[PDB]
């Protein structure tokens, strides 16, 4: 939990696949920045509004053509 | 002693009026405690390990048993089930600080002294108590035991001398030292005035009362304490709460306090024992040997807290270890017999000493009650302000 | 540890001819400052104009009993001449 | 409090370090404020962080209560120690029960905990933090090159690892 | 006491090492600046007493060093890299400029301080009239000059406004100051 552990320089969460899609899909990350040397690597900022604030996640991006659309649809 | 020459039928109404069994006659002056180490048997020092073994298991057995079911019934259970296992709890812990006691005047086990420094410094922190300081003030104890103005770290009386000069200064019974005195020793928070013991202790948490070439053991025995409340009071409450604190280590302390007070309160106190001051009759033997009165409890209670009542053998013969306490003073009370005094816990005891003896006064040399007293010294205040007139 | 007590004398009174405002007839190694118009908050601003011109440092307990031009004088003097060590 | 006899008491060498009651009110009011957060809120930081830094200057302050001895500059040591890494703390990590929903809310700022300890460290630097001063990094070869000992110069090129080295001193 | 073979009437108080450099010579109290080259009080004295200057510039730059100007700490060897900045990176003449800068500067500021404790010294000549209640007005010049040299701790100004507001006393002075001892805590400064 949060409530048993010592707030500790803030570093990057970590997503695996999916949970981004849950949460891309529920409106709650509100911007993504895409990096890596063959551009397969993303870090997601959500907004205040999701459970848990603003954070700041990675993501690795394994090839698939249906991410765009998702994305852009949701604002 | 306050009871001197008369029959038998006076000492024995005064006796049961009381609740003492046997009273004490009267001790020769001119003598000194360790003399009675003599009629002591040589076999009574002898080392054993089962005795040791014993006395250190048996009152922890007791406190892992009331910890295991308190943690099968976390906050589930009603008021009483808290209570005997606090009760419990703190017995146990009464036992083990009377190891702790023991290690700390070094008749526990001589022959490994780091090991039972380490010993009594572990028993003696989860009361957040200090090993040396310990030493020192039952050291200083025991050299000016019922010495009137001098005997600071036991249960000095209020007298009425003192109570009167704060009137005085007051101006009036109203102030905050006359309510605080008022509830202090009134009402049955009174068997839990050792806490105010455990304050003065830290005397400041000033090195400049001791002696320079200890300062470094003197520190070290107060981190000991202070790591404890810095390590462990902090666990227990994250992982309990507010509540988890006060039924996992606030009532077995408070449990643990009763059995230190009212030890000490009854064992040097009782209306034939006066309070000589320096120069004026105080004598150590008869100090010690008349003025000491032995509580008596039945055999599991005192299993259970490694023979604490049986104080007056180790006044006499300070290395005496602790399993043979309970057989030495069947000795001495055959050869001591008419000058001790005895008595057994009862509720009519602890009533008498709440209600009855509260005031010292020197005069009368004798205990009475705070109410009466402060009042006739009242009336003598209107007498002398009428014999203020003029 | 020698004090030319002749300059420094001239340098005092100098000063003080300036910072008051009167003449250097006027000034005498005896005149107090009483007469010569000086009020305790002037007593001291020529205190102040003293150690600025000497560049030293004035020893605060005999500087409470400066009343006269020579006591003046004196006290740089003795404060002048005990410098190295 | 006020005496008329003598009104300068308070700076007069009573045997102690100035700043020896100010570290205990200190420590006492970090473990009051953690146990009390840490009981109002849940999160088990407050008091934990509390409770360690009172133990730690309750000791710290017990010792300085004899400011000639060892021990008495030891324990200054010890109190510097525990209010710069408060400091540390709050402003560069900031407290675990004062995060927000926003990014810049939740930022890592000073507030008052911080400001007390800071003050407290440079009342430690200011009266007197000048013990064990024998303590520092081992000489160097640079340090011992115009020195007029032949054997503690040997001595340190030994040490540093130019003992083959030609002395043509 | 504690002394087994010999105690005088006063406690002995254990004096240690000096731990700085003592003001050099050609400095004063104050706030204004030094003198350039030479001080002014040179031009009074016998040339052959005159050897102090030089003598003083040996002692604080070769042979009187207290050893814990000497400490080789972590905090040191990064301060090293500042001055060797200013000392070998910047050419001398930028060095000049900021140098005459920083002269006017400290003139500024000791013609401000010297207002300010003028204005200070007419404050508690009105404190003691409140204090006494009746005559007294005079001040002390002795606190002038401490208060110009820099000599009082805020405490000792503080409990010296006290006993002036309650007893007038205007001669009873706050004992002294004793100067900063260098801090240090271990290999980190
Ligand atoms: C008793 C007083 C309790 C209190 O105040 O105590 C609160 C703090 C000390 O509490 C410490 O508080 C810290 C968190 O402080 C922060 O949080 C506090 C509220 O949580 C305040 O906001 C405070 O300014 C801010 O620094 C941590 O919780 C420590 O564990 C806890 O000990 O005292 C203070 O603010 C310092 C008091 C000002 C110095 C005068
Ligand atoms: C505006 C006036 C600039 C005039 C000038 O000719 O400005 C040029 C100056 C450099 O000036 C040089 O400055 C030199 C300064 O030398 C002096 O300083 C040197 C040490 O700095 C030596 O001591 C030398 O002997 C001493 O004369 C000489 O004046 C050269 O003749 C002159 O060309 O740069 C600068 O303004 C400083 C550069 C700062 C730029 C940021
Ligand atoms: C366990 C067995 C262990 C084996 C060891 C046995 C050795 C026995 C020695 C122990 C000595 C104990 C002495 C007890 C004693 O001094 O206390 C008895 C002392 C009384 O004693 C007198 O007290 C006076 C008060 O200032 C003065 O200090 C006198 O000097 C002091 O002698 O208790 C007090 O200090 C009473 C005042 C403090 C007020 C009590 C606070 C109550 C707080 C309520 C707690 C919460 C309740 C819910
Ligand atoms: C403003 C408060 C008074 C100043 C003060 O801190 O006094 C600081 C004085 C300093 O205390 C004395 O200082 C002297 C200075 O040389 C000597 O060093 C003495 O050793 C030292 O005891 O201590 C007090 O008496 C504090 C009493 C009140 C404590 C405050 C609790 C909060
Ligand atoms: C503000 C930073 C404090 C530093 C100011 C130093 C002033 C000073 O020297 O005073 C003068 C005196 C120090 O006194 C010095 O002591 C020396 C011996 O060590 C000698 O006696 C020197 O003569 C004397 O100047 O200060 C005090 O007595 C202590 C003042 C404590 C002030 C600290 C405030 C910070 C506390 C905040 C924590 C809150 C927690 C509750
Ligand atoms: C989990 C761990 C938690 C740890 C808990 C620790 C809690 C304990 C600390 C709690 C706070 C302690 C503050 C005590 C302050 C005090 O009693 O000073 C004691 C001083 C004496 O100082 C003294 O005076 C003495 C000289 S004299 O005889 O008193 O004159 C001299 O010996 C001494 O050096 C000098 O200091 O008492 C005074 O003379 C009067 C007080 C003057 C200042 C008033 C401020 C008090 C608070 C105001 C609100
Ligand atoms: C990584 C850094 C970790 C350290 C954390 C900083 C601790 C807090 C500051 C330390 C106390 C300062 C000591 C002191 O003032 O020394 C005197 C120093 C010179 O250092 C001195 O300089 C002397 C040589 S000289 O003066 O420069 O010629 C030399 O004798 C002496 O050893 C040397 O210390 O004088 C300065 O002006 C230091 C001011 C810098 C303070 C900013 C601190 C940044 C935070
Ligand atoms: C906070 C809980 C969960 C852990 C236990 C804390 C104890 C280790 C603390 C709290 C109460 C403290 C005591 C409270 C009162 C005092 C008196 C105080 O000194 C004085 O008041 C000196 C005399 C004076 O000020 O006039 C400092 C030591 C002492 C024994 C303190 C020592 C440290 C104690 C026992």
């Amino acid at each position: 939990s949060v409530k048993t552990a010592w707030r500790t320089q803030e570093v990057l969460r970590e997503l695996s696949y999916t949970q981004l899609w849950a949460l891309v899909g529920e409106g709650h990350v509100a911007r993504v920045r895409f990096y890596g040397p063959e551009k397969n690597k993303v870090m997601a900022t959500t907004r205040a509004s999701a459970p848990g604030g603003e954070r700041l996640c990675k993501v690795v991006l394994p090839p698939d053509p249906e991410l765009l659309d998702h994305l852009v649809s949701n604002g | 002693t306050s009871l001197d020459g008369l029959p038998e039928t006076q000492k024995y109404v005064y006796a049961d009026e009381w609740g003492f069994s046997r009273v004490g006659a009267d001790f020769p002056p001119g003598s000194h405690p360790s003399l009675f180490s003599q009629l002591l048997p040589q076999a009574l020092f002898a080392f054993d390990a089962r005795a040791a073994v014993a006395a250190v298991a048996v009152p922890l057995a007791a406190m892992a048993a009331g910890y295991g079911w308190l943690w099968y019934m976390h906050s589930i259970a009603p008021v009483w089930q808290q209570a005997l296992c606090a009760a419990l709890i703190g017995t146990g812990y009464a036992g083990l600080f009377k190891v702790a006691h023991e290690c700390a005047m070094m008749r526990f086990i001589p022959q490994m002294p780091g090991l039972q420094a380490a010993l009594g410094t572990l028993l003696m922190a989860p009361a957040l108590y200090s090993l040396p300081s310990w030493r020192l003030h039952h050291l200083h104890h025991l050299l000016h035991t019922n010495m009137l103005w001098q005997d600071v770290w036991g249960w000095h009386p209020l007298t009425k001398v003192e109570l009167a000069d704060e009137m005085v200064r007051s101006g009036g019974s109203g102030g905050a030292a006359m309510a605080a005195a008022r509830l202090v020793l009134t009402t049955p928070i009174k068997l839990f005035a050792s806490v105010g013991h455990w304050l003065r202790s830290w005397d400041g948490l000033d090195l400049r009362h001791f002696h320079p070439a200890s300062y470094v053991e003197v520190l070290s025995g107060w981190a000991a304490p202070l790591a404890f409340a810095g390590l462990v009071l902090p666990a227990v409450v994250s992982a309990g709460g507010l509540s988890g604190f006060v039924s996992c280590y606030l009532a077995p302390w408070l449990v643990f306090h009763f059995w230190l007070s009212v030890l000490s309160l009854t064992a040097h106190t009782a209306p034939h024992i006066p309070w000589r001051a320096e120069g004026d009759g105080w004598d150590a033997g008869r100090a010690a040997v008349a003025g000491t009165v032995t509580l008596r409890l039945p055999r599991p209670l005192e299993v259970l807290l490694n023979n604490a009542n049986y104080m007056l053998p180790q006044a006499v013969a300070p290395g005496l270890p602790m399993w043979s306490a309970p057989a030495a003073y069947a000795v001495l009370a055959a050869r001591l017999g008419p000058y001790l005094t005895e008595a057994s816990m009862s509720l009519k005891l602890l009533t008498n000493h709440v209600t009855r003896w509260q005031i010292y006064d020197e005069e009368a040399h004798t205990y009475r009650p705070m109410e009466e007293v402060v009042d006739e010294i009242e009336a003598d205040l209107q007498q002398l302000a009428a014999a203020a007139q003029q | 540890a020698a004090v030319d007590k002749a300059k420094v004398l001239e340098d005092v009174r100098s000063i003080i001819s300036t910072q008051l405002g009167t003449e250097l007839e006027k000034v005498a190694p005896e005149a107090k400052f009483v007469d010569l118009g000086a009020d305790s908050l002037d007593t001291v601003e020529i205190m102040m104009a003293l150690e600025e011109k000497f560049e030293i440092a004035l020893e605060e307990e005999g500087a409470e009993k400066i009343a006269t031009v020579q006591d003046a004088a004196d006290m740089i003097a003795a404060q002048i001449a005990a410098k190295g060590n | 409090w006020w005496r008329e006899d003598d009104p300068y008491w308070p700076l007069r060498d009573w045997g102690d370090h100035p700043m020896r009651w100010w570290t205990l009110a200190f420590a006492a009011i970090m473990a009051a404020g953690g146990l009390a957060t840490s009981v109002a809120t849940g999160y088990v930081e407050p008091v934990q962080a509390g409770l360690g830094a009172g133990a730690l200057l309750a000791l710290a302050g017990a010792a300085m209560s004899d400011a000639r001895c060892v021990p008495g500059a030891l324990g200054v040591k010890l109190a510097w120690a525990v209010c710069a890494l408060i400091v540390l703390k709050e402003v560069s990590v900031g407290w675990q029960h004062k995060r927000k929903r926003r990014l810049a809310a939740s930022a890592p700022r000073l507030e008052l905990t911080g400001l007390a300890a800071a003050a407290l460290c440079a009342g430690y630097m200011l009266t007197d933090m000048s013990g064990m001063g024998e303590v520092a990094l081992p000489p160097n070869p640079g340090a011992v090159f115009k020195s007029p000992d032949v054997a503690y110069r040997a001595s340190v090129w030994q040490k540093w690892g130019y003992g083959q080295v030609q002395m043509r001193v | 006491t504690s002394a087994p073979f010999i105690s005088p009437m006063t406690p002995y108080v254990p004096e240690e090492e000096p731990t700085r450099t003592p003001p050099s010579i050609k400095d004063t109290g104050t706030l204004r600046p030094a003198s350039e080259w030479y001080p002014q009080w040179m031009q009074y004295r016998r040339r052959e007493d005159n050897y102090v200057f030089w003598q003083d510039k040996f002692m604080r730059c070769s042979t009187d060093i207290p050893w814990a100007e000497k400490r080789w700490t972590l905090f040191s060897t990064v301060w090293y890299l500042v001055q060797q900045l200013r000392f070998v990176g910047t050419p001398p003449a930028l060095r000049y400029v900021a140098f005459l800068g920083w002269r006017a500067l400290m003139f500024q500021v000791y013609a401000a301080h010297k207002a300010l404790v003028l204005w200070q010294c007419k404050l508690d000549a009105g404190l003691a009239r409140i204090g006494s209640g009746g005559a007294t007005a005079t001040f002390s010049k002795t606190m002038a000059l401490r208060r110009l040299h820099w000599r009082n701790s805020p405490l000792a100004e503080a409990l010296y406004a006290l006993n002036l507001y309650k007893t007038g006393r205007v001669h009873l002075l706050p004992p002294v100051a004793k100067p900063i001892p260098r801090p240090t805590f271990f290999w980190l400064f």
